[PDB]
């Protein structure tokens, strides 16, 4: 692909490790991007990880163990901003 | 006069030469990307985050 959208799903006490949500490429990343601001789900670019996620996660599985490091963080920077945001 | 009557036969065969429409394949094109873009939205929404390129 050209263009690549993952999602991620990780609520604590709900999921107990991240849930890839679904795998959008190229004319779809417009739409999920547009989506995505309308609906107030945040949208990170993380060129590594996307491009890893792209040939491992399966839609609707655990996030693989492969990149559980790297999503780790963009878990723990999403919580900062959700907590920061608060004031 | 005689009453016309289409066979259960002539009915299929008709119907398969609708099917075979530019304009009635288009349709169905546009009715399964309209899912498409329903089940975007819900996917969207069940997401606690987007990873982009
Ligand atoms: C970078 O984070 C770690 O030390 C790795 C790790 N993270 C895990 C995890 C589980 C649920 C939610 C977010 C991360 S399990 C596991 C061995
Ligand atoms: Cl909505
Ligand atoms: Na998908």
């Amino acid at each position: 692909p050209t263009h690549i959208a993952i999602g991620i799903l990780y609520k604590r006490g709900e999921t107990p490790l991240p849930l890839v949500t679904f795998k959008y490429t190229d004319a779809q990343v417009q739409t999920v991007r547009k989506i995505a601001e309308e609906e107030g789900v945040p949208i990170l670019q993380r060129i590594p990880l996307a491009r890893a996620l792209y040939w491992d996660a399966l839609v609707d599985h655990y996030i693989p163990a492969e990149q559980i490091e790297a999503t780790a963080e963009v878990l723990r920077w999403l919580e900062r901003q959700n907590i920061e945001k608060q004031h | 006069i005689k009453e016309l009557k289409m066979s259960k036969d002539e009915i299929k065969r008709e119907y398969k030469e609708m099917e075979g429409s530019p304009e009635i394949k288009s349709k169905r094109r546009q009715f399964h990307q309209e899912i498409q873009s329903r089940n975007m939205r819900e996917n969207v929404k069940r997401s606690s985050v987007v990873v982009a390129n």
